[PDB]
């Protein structure tokens, strides 16, 4: 496993999001978010994205990364403050 | 404890 620290994993997620931004402003978002990736490990998602051959799947992973990153920031906020 | 929670957030997709 990558055995990367929480901050390290977050940094990688941001880099992937920046590399391939996904606005999802189009209807393409619908039918894609239904995919369950929150249960996929960080390493699994990384491999999935690299091996991803579908744009829909790529967007799904990007969405999971954004949501995961958001939660991470919120968690840190609680420990850092309040 | 806390570290484990962060790991889950960026691994298991847990809320923390």
């Amino acid at each position: 496993r990558p055995k990367m620290t929480p901050e390290q994993m977050a940094k990688e997620m941001s880099e992937f999001l920046s590399r391939g931004p996904a606005v999802l402003a189009t209807k393409a978002a619908a039918g894609t978010k239904k995919y369950d990736l929150s249960k996929w490990k960080y390493a699994e998602l990384r491999d999935t994205i690299n091996t991803s051959c579908d744009i829909e799947l790529l967007a799904a992973c990007r969405e999971e990364f954004h949501r995961r990153l958001k939660v991470y920031h919120a968690w840190k906020s609680k420990n850092k403050k309040r | 404890i806390e570290n484990d929670e962060a790991f889950a957030i960026l691994d298991g997709g847990a809320p923390g």
